[PDB]
Parts: C-alpha cells; sequence; structure tokens
C-alpha cells in the first residue's frame, strides 16, 4: 500500500501562485526522494525536480529555476509544491512521483541511495489553470429537434452546457429515467479558460409531441443542478 | 538526447505494435504507458525487466542505439500513448490507437440552429465508423475555421460505434450577418458529400 | 582464499582515560587500544573490485556515531515525533579524535593502493590489514573538515555522474586551512577565514577535472537552491557549539576569468535551535558559552550536486549540498572492503 494522494484542481489568475500537495502513506516518508513531473497534454512529460525529505535538498530543472519551489512537512509525511508568477504557460497537470524502492529495511536509509528513476508511483495529478477571470457558474439552452414529425424514424435531441469549472459534470435524463441511446460527449475547452460539453439523445419519432424530455445538469464545486425541458419549437 | 518513434500507431487487436526509441546517451531505460485521463504506468524498467502486474505481452528489447517494445496480441487495454525514459528525460510519445473489427458505417445527418434563444451551431455524426472523418461548416456557403472545435465519444460498446460534436462558436455580430449556416459531413462509407438544410428566421 | 562479506566490526583508539572530553569517553568503553605495530600484507599480482557506495563499513560507523551523538549531545529540550522531552543539558568538552575499524577473527580488510583510484572498479595494488586508518567522526555539511587527503590528482567520486540524483564526492590534493572564530563579547556573531588564493587556485583544479568528466562543457558552482539551513550553509560543530555558515563567497565564478586573490570572510551564526543529522526533530541547546571560541580545520573535501534538467546548454552547474551523512563516512572508508575468510 504506496499512495500519493494530491490535492484537487483549481484556476487561477495570471500572476497568482498555486501550492498543491501530496499526500504519502503506506512508507516511510523518509527513505525516498519525493520528483514533481509535469504533463501538457499536446506534449509528453516533464521532470521538474526532487526533493530529500531528509534534509530538504531540492534539485530544480534550470528550465524551471525561479518559478518552483519544493517544500516538505516531516510531521505528516507530504511534499509540496508552489508556482510563483503564473502565466499562460504554466496550464498543465502536475503529478508527483518516486522510483521504485532499495532500503529493504535497513534503519537508516537515504532517498539519495536508491535509483529515483524507476518511476514506479504517481498520484492522481493536478489540474492548475492559468486563464482569466474565475466564475464557475453553469448555463445550458435546449436543442432544436426537427419541425415535422417524421414519418417513422427517431429523432435528435439533447442540451448544450457552457461556462463550467472544474470536472466533471454529471447529465442524465428524465431523471435518470432515459438511458438508451444517450450521448454525453467528453469536455472541450474553449480558449476562454472554462469547459463546455454536449449531451445528447435518439429516440422514436412520434414521442415528441407526447413524452417530455428533461436533461439534469449537475457539478458540485459551485453547488448548481439544473432542470432543462427540451421541446420542438416556435414554427 | 531521445527520440522516440513513430508518432501514431494505427494497430488492431491481434498485432504487433512495434515502438523504438533512440538515445544519444545510453543506459537505464524505463517504458511507460498512459492510459487518456489517467497517470502514466510503468511497464518495463532498467531496459527489459517487466515491472509488477505486467502482462507477458509487453517485452524490451535492443540492439545498439535504438530500444525496442513490442507488444503482442493487442486489446483496449493496450490503448493509448506510450513514452521512453532515461533517467529524468523522456520521448516525444508514441500514440498507439487501438481499433475494432467493425467494417465501415455511415454517420447520421443533423444539425441544430441556437435556441430560442441564447443569444439574450452544432453539427451531430451520430454512430458512424471508422474513428476517421471529416467536418466542415459553410456558412455565407463559405469555409469558416478556428470557431469550430471538436469532441468523439470513443467507439460504442454495443454496436462498436463512434460519434462526434463539431461546435461552432460565433459571437453576436455574425449570427445575423450571414442568412446561411451549412455543415458538411464526408465518411468512409458515403457515396458523394451532401449538406444539409438550416435558415434563420424560418424553420 | 577469500569472498566479499559482511560482519560486526569492532574499533580501536587512543582515547585518554583522564579525559572528560565526549569522543574519549565514548572510546574508553566502546574501543579497544590500538596495535603500535600493525601487519599489512601486500598482495603481488592481486586484483579486486571495490565499491564505495555499498559498502556496509559506512553503515556501521553511522550506527556509530549515531549511538555517540544521542549518549553526550543531549539537549535542553528534544522535540521528536509529537513528543516533548525537557532534560540537563550541560555544556560539555567535544573535539573528535580518530577511531579506527578493525575485523573479528576469521575476517580480514582489503585495502586498494591505486593512487588514483575512483572508488568503484578493480584495483591492481591490493594489501590486507587488521584495521583502517584513524577516522575523525566529523559531522558537517557542504565542506569536508579534518580529512585525508588524495595522494595525487584531485579526485571525483560519484556512483554515477550522470546520474544527478546522486552526490558528488569532490577529494581534494592540497588542504585549504578554514579558521572560525567568535571573538571575546552579541553572543551568536562568527566568522570563518579561507585563504583567497589557495583556494580559488584548489577550486579550479577541481573545474578542470569536472571539465574532463563532462566532455569540455563550463562547469560553474552556484548557491543551494534549497533546503534546511543544515544543507544551504556550511553547518558543523565546533567546541559543542554548532555553527551555521554562509558559504556564497566561496562559489564565485568571476575571480577566475580580479582582485580576489585575498582572504575570504564568510559569516557564520551560532544556533541554538537545530534539526538533528540523526533525523529525528528538532534540539534546543543552552547559549554559547563566553570567551573566544575558535576551531582551525583542513578543508579536505567538497560535496556537490549538479543539476538536472531537459537542457542542453553548454554549462554544467553543480552546488554544495549533502545532508547524507554517510556520505562523510563514505569518503574515508571507500578503499576498504571487508572479506570473509574460509
Ligand atoms: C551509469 O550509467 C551508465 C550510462 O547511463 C551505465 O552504462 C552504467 O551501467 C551506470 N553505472 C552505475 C554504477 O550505475
Ligand atoms: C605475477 O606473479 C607470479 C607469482 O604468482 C609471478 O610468477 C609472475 O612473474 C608475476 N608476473 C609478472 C609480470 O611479474
Ligand atoms: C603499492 O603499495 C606499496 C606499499 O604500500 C607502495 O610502495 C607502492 O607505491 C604502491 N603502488 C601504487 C601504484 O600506488
Ligand atoms: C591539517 O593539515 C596539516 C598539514 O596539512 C596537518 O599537520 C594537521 O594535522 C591537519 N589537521 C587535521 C587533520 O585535523
Ligand atoms: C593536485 O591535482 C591537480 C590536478 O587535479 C594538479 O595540477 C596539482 O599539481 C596537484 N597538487 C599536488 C599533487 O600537490
Ligand atoms: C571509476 O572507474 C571505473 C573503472 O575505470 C569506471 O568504469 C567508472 O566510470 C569510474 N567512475 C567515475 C565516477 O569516474
Ligand atoms: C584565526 O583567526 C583569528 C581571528 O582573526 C586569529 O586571532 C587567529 O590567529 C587565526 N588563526 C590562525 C591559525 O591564523
Ligand atoms: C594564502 O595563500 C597565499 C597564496 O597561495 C599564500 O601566499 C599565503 O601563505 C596563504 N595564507 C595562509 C594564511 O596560508
Ligand atoms: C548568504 O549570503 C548572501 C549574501 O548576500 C545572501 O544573499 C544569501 O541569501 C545567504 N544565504 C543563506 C542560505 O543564508
Ligand atoms: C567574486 O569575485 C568578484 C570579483 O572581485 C566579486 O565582485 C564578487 O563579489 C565575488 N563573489 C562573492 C564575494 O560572492
Ligand atoms: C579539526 O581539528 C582541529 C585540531 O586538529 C580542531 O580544533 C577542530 O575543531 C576540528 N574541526 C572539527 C569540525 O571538528
Amino acid at each position: 500500500q504506496v499512495r500519493l494522494v494530491q490535492s484537487g484542481p483549481q484556476i487561477k489568475t495570471p500572476g497568482a501562485s498555486v501550492t498543491i500537495s501530496c499526500g504519502t502513506s503506506g512508507y516511510d516518508f523518509m527513505e525516498s526522494l519525493i520528483n514533481w513531473v509535469r504533463q501538457d497534454i499536446g506534449k509528453g512529460p516533464e521532470w521538474m525536480g526532487w526533493i530529500n525529505p531528509r534534509g530538504g535538498g531540492v534539485n530544480y530543472g534550470r528550465r524551471f529555476q525561479g518559478k518552483v519551489t519544493m517544500t516538505r512537512d516531516v510531521s505528516s509525511g507530504t511534499a509540496y509544491l508552489t508556482l510563483r508568477g503564473l502565466t499562460s504557460d504554466d496550464t498543465a497537470k502536475y503529478y508527483c512521483v518516486r522510483g521504485k524502492s532499495c532500503c529493504g529495511g535497513r534503519r537508516y536509509c537515504n532517498g539519495a541511495d536508491c535509483f529515483n528513476w524507476d518511476f514506479e508511483h504517481w498520484g492522481q495529478g493536478t489540474l492548475v489553470i492559468v486563464s482569466s477571470a474565475s466564475t464557475k457558474g453553469p448555463s445550458v439552452f435546449p436543442l432544436a429537434p426537427s419541425s415535422k414529425s417524421t414519418s417513422g424514424g427517431t429523432a435528435a435531441l439533447g442540451c448544450l452546457v457552457k461556462d463550467y469549472f472544474p470536472e466533471p459534470v454529471t447529465v442524465s435524463w428524465n431523471s435518470g429515467a432515459l438511458t438508451s441511446g444517450v450521448h454525453t460527449f467528453p469536455a472541450v475547452l474553449q480558449s476562454s479558460g472554462l469547459y463546455s460539453l454536449s449531451s445528447v439523445v435518439t429516440v422514436p419519432s412520434s414521442s415528441l409531441g407526447t413524452q417530455t424530455y428533461i436533461c439534469n445538469v449537475n457539478h458540485k464545486p459551485s453547488n448548481t443542478k439544473v432542470d432543462k425541458k427540451v421541446e420542438p419549437k416556435s414554427c | 538526447v531521445l527520440t522516440q518513434s513513430p508518432g501514431t500507431l494505427s494497430l488492431s487487436p491481434g498485432e504487433t505494435a512495434i515502438i523504438s526509441c533512440r538515445t544519444s546517451q545510453y543506459g537505464s531505460l524505463a517504458w511507460y504507458q498512459q492510459r487518456p485521463g489517467q497517470a502514466p504506468r510503468l511497464v518495463i524498467y532498467s531496459g527489459s525487466t517487466r515491472a509488477a502486474g505486467i502482462p507477458d505481452r509487453f517485452s524490451g528489447s535492443r540492439w545498439g542505439p535504438d530500444y525496442t517494445l513490442t507488444i503482442s496480441n493487442l486489446e483496449s487495454g493496450d490503448f493509448g500513448v506510450y513514452y521512453c525514459q532515461q533517467y529524468e528525460f523522456f520521448g516525444q510519445g508514441t500514440k498507439v490507437q487501438v481499433d475494432i473489427k467493425r467494417t465501415v458505417a455511415a454517420p447520421s445527418v443533423f444539425i441544430f440552429p441556437p435556441s430560442d434563444e441564447q443569444l439574450k451551431v452544432v453539427c451531430l455524426l451520430n454512430n458512424f465508423y471508422p474513428r476517421e472523418a471529416k467536418v466542415q461548416w459553410k456558412v455565407d456557403n463559405a469555409l469558416q475555421s478556428g470557431n469550430s472545435q471538436e469532441s468523439v465519444t470513443e467507439q460504442d460498446s454495443k454496436d462498436s460505434t463512434y460519434s462526434l460534436s463539431s461546435t461552432l462558436t460565433l459571437s453576436k455580430a455574425d449570427y445575423e450577418k450571414h442568412k446561411v449556416y451549412a455543415c458538411e459531413v464526408t465518411h468512409q462509407g458515403l457515396s458523394s458529400p451532401v449538406t444539409k438544410s438550416f435558415n434563420r428566421g424560418e424553420c | 582464499v577469500w569472498k566479499d562479506a559482511d560482519t560486526t566490526l569492532f574499533c580501536a583508539s587512543d582515547a585518554k582515560a583522564h579525559e572528560t572530553e565526549v569522543h574519549n569517553v565514548w572510546a574508553t568503553h566502546a574501543c579497544v587500544p590500538t596495535d603500535p605495530n600493525p601487519q599489512e600484507i601486500h598482495l603481488e599480482n592481486v586484483t579486486e573490485n571495490f565499491n564505495m557506495w555499498k559498502n556496509n563499513m559506512v553503515e556501521q560507523m553511522q550506527e556509530d556515531v549515531i549511538s555517540l551523538w544521542d549518549q553526550s549531545l543531549q539537549p535542553c529540550v528534544k522535540l521528536t515525533g509529537g513528543s516533548v522531552i525537557k532534560q540537563a543539558c550541560p555544556k560539555i568538552s567535544f573535539d573528535p579524535i580518530p577511531i579506527h575499524y578493525c575485523t573479528p577473527a576469521g575476517y580480514v580488510i582489503l585495502k586498494c593502493n591505486d593512487k588514483n583510484f575512483n572508488g568503484t572498479g578493480p584495483c591492481k595494488n591490493v594489501s590486507s590489514v587488521q584495521c583502517t586508518h584513524g577516522i575523525k567522526p566529523v559531522v558537517s555539511t557542504q565542506l569536508l573538515l579534518n580529512g585525508s587527503l588524495a595522494e595525487e590528482e584531485i579526485i571525483i567520486r560519484s556512483e554515477n555522474l550522470t546520474n544527478n540524483a546522486k552526490t558528488i564526492i569532490v577529494h581534494l590534493n592540497k588542504s585549504v586551512e578554514i579558521n572560525c572564530t567568535r571573538p571575546s563579547n552579541d553572543i551568536r556573531k562568527a566568522y570563518c577565514e579561507i585563504n583567497g588564493t589557495k583556494w580559488n587556485k584548489v577550486l579550479k583544479q577541481v573545474t578542470e577535472k569536472l571539465k574532463e568528466h563532462f566532455n569540455n562543457k563550463t562547469i560553474i558552482f552556484q548557491p543551494p537552491s534549497g533546503g534546511d539551513l543544515e544543507i544551504t550553509m556550511h553547518h558543523f560543530n565546533c567546541r559543542g557549539e554548532f555553527f551555521y555558515c554562509n558559504t556564497t563567497q566561496l562559489f564565485n565564478n568571476t575571480c577566475i576569468g580580479k582582485g580576489c586573490n585575498g582572504t575570504i570572510t564568510l559569516p557564520c551564526k551560532i544556533k541554538q535551535i537545530i534539526n538533528m543529522w540523526q533525523g529525528t526533530g528538532q534540539a534546543m541547546y543552552a547559549p554559547p558559552i563566553d570567551g573566544k571560541i575558535n576551531c582551525v580545520s583542513n578543508i579536505t573535501g567538497i560535496l556537490l550536486t549538479r543539476d538536472g534538467g531537459a537542457n542542453n546548454t553548454s554549462n554544467e552547474t553543480f552546488r554544495p549540498g549533502g545532508g547524507n551523512i554517510k556520505d562523510n563516512w563514505r569518503s574515508e572508508l571507500y578503499k576498504y572492503k571487508v572479506v570473509q575468510i574460509e
């Protein structure tokens, strides 16, 4: 049982500072070096630096010099990473990692004695977004179906959500009654700095003017649940 | 210091994926696996030593400077991007793409105008195959780009189908500007490229 | 006929039975007298592999020095693992003495006599001895003090220089004195003096060696990027007092590209609150004694870390480090290993 538990995701303004934690348990926190890695999807993983829990010794990559500080709390057995002067380039997901152990039950061990690079243990990661503004509230309009009931086929309906953060958002239909033919598309990010997903569902033709459809959109951090009604509109 | 190749492998269950990685330096190498949205997972370390809980299908090998990772009998659990790693150096990445024995299909013609209204345009491609698809926007009977992002639900589970959501975003003075919002859909299992119908002020 | 082996060693020393000094007291009860006529046999046409980074003699000395400090340098207050320990904290007499490590019956110590031996690999001039040379158990960071010097060229030791996570040990071939003093009558104010001419000459020779290992890239020294004061500063114990010294001035690149060839004086501070090198908690001691506190030592080594990165610049940067006290012992025991007879 060697778990690395990182803190939650968060958005920040261009210039602020982020301090993300890395909870450790199931191993003597003092015997392993702790690394930090940055992954921006669109590119690959990048090693940022390691810190020795013993003395507090750090090795910052030259690319991250002055933008990165790594501390520790020997009491709780926790590593930390604070980011200074945030820019849009700092928009990435950040992992805390350590390699395989080599101590094997010795009483006096140091993380610098093991190999460290055989990264076996990763955290779940932490999203850090540097874009202007914060907000959090959601907003959604109904998707319009056809305009005339099709002879004997199936129509398409849904509701498109915009401006929401963080992830994820749960979207159901008819309070969970309708589940067939449903497609809730994954989260796409605009250049603004927030999210906007889409949800659709395939239903029979002669069911438009009859059965009502209510899509339930929910995201917990800003505490908001929505009940929207879709219907063929003014024509 | 590290050069991984190729960038993308479009392969299928049963086939054997080959991922190479040439190094300027040399020494101990590890191979990682990143399932979409998840943290990387150590697969091979110290060159050829298989990590704990890794099936026999994965194995590491060397011949000179070009390190290789061969994966026998692919499955959808092997989908994702892989990286090689010397110490603190990682490779560019090889995006291995899983596939399904599904032959071909045809997407579903659907478009929707904005609500009534949000101003206080989405093109749907339902249950097609393969993952490869094309989407355009012909507002003003003219091309549009940069303002449209697309989402794709990975292959379905019953009929193994893909679905696409093309979202064309505009502004308060660009909707009422033109009288046309076309989205054409081209696909492998299609005949001739044909658009739908739209029109504002009328439905 | 032998094989590499581990066993519990014993220690020998010239501790004085009439001394109250803490290293002497410890050694009188824990070590035996030395041999005035020690035997050493050189083995003709014999080659051995050594690995200083995996030498259990190092682990055993660490256990010993910890035991010494645990019995002696007890603090007024000890904060460890959430508990608070208060006890008497009298001033003591403190001055490290040389300790020999020796094998019991059925075992012996092989010694590498290759002058330029880096600590890992084959050795062509091997001898057997019962005891190591006399090692003073000096605890310090950044700078190695009162140790043994390299017999020929300056030597760089690392398990793998290419691996930035491994600490680098620089073994000097010429000593540089460091003179630290707290003048008689701010009771915590001190300073260390270093010959700038000798030091800048010697550090550069170290740079030339580093160039030999790093394909003639530019070698740059920089201050520590972070951590506890015990690591970011040159820390050591002088006459029972814990000194913390700023070494910023020691690694200045400018003077060997002028007007530097003078005396270098580093600002120091005596600290009452310390992070124990034993790795446990925090310790509180009484204020420094009165009068002139002076320790003159030889700098005989340097501990460095090379910056990591995805870089490909024309410079390699090294910063003073340490904090793993095992490295101190490694620097002295590197030429020794235990083997089992029969
Ligand atoms: C050091 O690294 C080199 C190359 O990276 C490798 O060939 C060698 O085996 C390593 N040696 C040790 C002792 O780690
Ligand atoms: C090496 O030692 C052997 C004795 O075992 C001796 O006979 C031989 O001459 C030596 N080799 C050289 C080159 O001196
Ligand atoms: C080998 O050791 C002997 C005696 O200890 C010494 O005279 C000789 O110079 C050494 N050889 C080398 C190459 O250091
Ligand atoms: C320091 O070096 C001098 C000569 O280099 C030597 O006489 C003295 O014993 C050394 N002091 C130590 C090792 O404590
Ligand atoms: C120390 O070694 C350097 C080279 O590393 C050499 O130039 C110098 O002469 C040596 N000093 C001695 C042997 O006193
Ligand atoms: C030490 O010497 C051995 C034997 O030549 C060599 O393989 C190794 O790379 C050297 N290590 C260093 C740090 O110089
Ligand atoms: C050390 O420095 C003090 C104060 O500057 C001085 O009195 C003393 O003579 C120095 N010691 C030596 C050996 O030069
Ligand atoms: C300082 O070093 C210079 C130049 O090497 C030398 O002339 C002088 O004796 C040194 N000072 C001391 C106190 O050793
Ligand atoms: C050492 O002294 C310099 C002098 O300017 C200072 O900038 C630096 O912060 C000091 N470092 C420590 C660790 O006290
Ligand atoms: C290094 O030498 C230069 C040239 O005299 C000097 O200006 C600089 O302050 C020195 N670095 C220090 C004292 O840290
Ligand atoms: C080094 O040795 C001298 C005398 O040999 C002593 O006064 C000094 O305190 C020693 N240094 C340390 C750090 O123990």
